[PDB]
């Protein structure tokens, strides 16, 4: 590309943000390489967890900063200036030198973080100081670069602490910092599948702890161990990643091929529940409780594709599986992803308006129907409407899949989605020259990642014109008081914002370096515990949605 | 634990939620 002052000014927004984070996100009380998770944009101070007793702790949670690591390494790629990547190394090396448990687990995640001012460990949730991830997708290749031994031990410790049962693959969410490390964790032999295909859509009963928003990080980690580490150190890891990934595929709906959210249901192990609102899985499968009376055998938890279950399948885990297919040059991973996306959208997508219907994996829709009773999926009277996400999240996997396997039905779905997002016309196939909307005013980071994929696909410079105009609007709307904010009324900025990565990926593409930047994988973080007066609280709301 | 909670999809209250 012929580069312009406007392109440079977007890189300078990102450089300003980085400078702000590295300054304002450092404690004045005790200065170390650690970073704050978030910055108050009025005071310029790092954000705080407030405990019920009123004590405050400044938050440093390395699980919520992986996207900032990716922006630092991206900035060194696009600028050819090594100082950004070197500062990412400095932060990372200090964290890994100091804040790993004896068993190899990091002190980070949903229920653990480091006090930025005192360097003490913090447990936002009383009596639950545990290791918790949930579609976090850490920046493994860079962590491996900084400290390969600690990164190998981490992945082995993550599997060892969260896999409760090596035959059912029940996965606990709350990993113990007292669990013993086992260097030979992946040397266990691969067991048979529990999935009996002639019984689907009914699935095997175990503890039912096989949700894809637990399985996906485990699969990702095992495959990155295989990819990154020597043979001997990584023995067994790709096989165990493959087994776990395959269990989801084996449990797909036997008539529609639609993907599922999990591959086992919870046994009814205790009785009685206190009421319909008591949704502990020990009372049995929650979908069968809430929907079973009207819907029958389809009503089991893995077959529910609404209430954001579809997002974890067709967005988060789809991006991971596509990334692994491409990394490993693995056509079987690829065809299975493509088949899953196609079979989901044939049942759920409405091409007249671009919406996604709330469905079960056999195609039964509950669109518009008030829930008949309370339960895990909502109170009685809740209504699920067909949804069209605010931004092009669901588009990105369809474009990445197309770039790997040119299926014309993926192309038709992407053209229809972009049409309803206001992009204009991609045209009838990937050889068309598109007619794109250069005044599109609702833009997001997903606009830029998607436009870049379509440029890599089609080589049509129109997509770069479109992305440049969108990126200028993105900076104009979200770069506010020196940080990136989803709404200019918000008080507190998270340093895990993805606008910087999206902006730098576009800059890389203008400089012919796209392949060199960390790919966006949809990982994100949160902290959950008791916040001031509120028992069941997330930083997402208690901090990052506060208004100035 | 000791305050029991789920980890369902859609539970963490992102700004993207309707
Ligand atoms: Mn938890």
């Amino acid at each position: 590309a012929d580069y312009t002052e406007q392109d440079a000014m977007r890189v300078q927004a990102v450089k300003t943000y980085i400078d702000n984070v590295l300054q304002e996100g450092r404690s004045q009380i005790k200065t170390t390489p650690l970073l704050a998770d978030g910055i108050n944009t009025t005071t310029r101070k790092p954000v705080e967890w407030i405990y019920p007793d009123g004590r405050t702790a400044t938050i440093s949670n390395f699980a919520n900063q992986q996207n900032f690591l990716r922006a630092l390494t991206a900035m060194s790629v696009v600028t050819e200036d090594q100082r950004y990547q070197l500062e990412a190394v400095r932060i990372t090396r200090y964290f890994m030198d100091n804040f790993i448990a004896d068993n190899g687990l990091f002190y980070w995640g949903g229920h653990r973080f480091v006090n930025l001012d005192t360097l003490e460990l913090e447990g936002p949730q009383n009596k639950n100081s545990v290791h918790e991830l949930k579609n976090h997708y850490p920046y493994y290749p860079f962590l491996y670069h900084v400290d390969p031994h600690a990164t190998e031990r981490y992945i082995k410790a993550f599997w060892q602490a969260h896999v409760e049962d090596w035959q059912s693959l029940d996965m606990g969410r709350h990993g113990s910092y007292s669990k013993n490390y086992d260097d030979k964790v992946f040397h266990r032999p691969i067991p048979a599948s529990l999935v009996d295909q002639s019984k689907l859509p009914i699935m095997p009963e175990t503890k039912g702890l096989t949700f894809i928003n637990a399985g996906s990080d485990l699969i990702y980690a095992a495959y990155q161990l295989d990819w990154l580490a020597p043979s001997a150190n990584a023995q067994g890891s790709a096989a165990w990643g493959q087994y776990l990934m395959t269990q989801y595929k084996l449990a797909k709906h036997p008539k529609t091929g639609a993907p599922v959210y999990q591959f086992t249901s919870p046994k009814k192990r205790e009785w009685p529940p206190q009421s319909d609102k008591d949704t502990n899985s020990k009372y049995g499968d929650r979908a069968a409780r809430q929907f079973g009376p009207e819907l029958g055998n389809i009503a089991r938890e893995g077959n529910v594709l609404f209430k954001s279950n579809d997002k974890s399948i067709v967005f988060n885990n789809a991006l991971i599986e596509l990334h692994l297919a491409e990394q490993r040059n693995d056509a079987a991973i690829r065809e299975q992803v493509v088949d899953a996306l196609l079979n989901f959208y044939r049942l759920a997508y409405n091409p007249e308006n671009g919406t996604i219907k709330p469905i079960f994996s056999d195609g039964t829709s509950i669109e518009g129907i008030p829930l008949a009773r309370d339960g895990y999926y909502g109170p009685k009277g809740r209504v699920f409407n067909a949804h069209k996400p605010k931004t092009e999240e669901y588009l990105l996997p369809i474009l990445r899949a197309y770039r790997l396997q040119a299926d014309p039905e993926l192309w038709q779905l992407a053209a229809n989605m972009t049409h309803h997002y206001g992009w204009g016309s991609l045209g009838n196939d990937a050889k068309a020259k598109p007619t794109l909307n250069m005044q599109l005013s609702s833009v997001s980071p997903m606009t830029l990642f998607s436009a870049i994929e379509l440029y890599q696909i089609t080589q049509q410079p129109e997509y770069l014109e479109f992305a440049r105009a969108a990126a200028d609007k993105l900076v104009e709307k979200r770069f506010v008081r020196g940080y990136f904010l989803a709404n200019p009324r918000y008080l507190n900025a998270s340093i895990d914002a993805i606008e910087p990565l999206a902006l730098l990926t576009l800059d890389a593409t203008l400089k012919g370096k796209t392949a060199q930047v960390a790919p966006y994988l949809s990982g994100s973080g949160y902290i959950h515990g008791e916040f001031a007066g509120k028992e069941n609280a997330y930083d997402t709301n208690e901090i990052y949605k506060q208004t100035r | 634990h000791h305050h029991h909670h789920h980890h369902s999809s859609g539970l963490v209250p992102r700004g993207s939620h309707a």
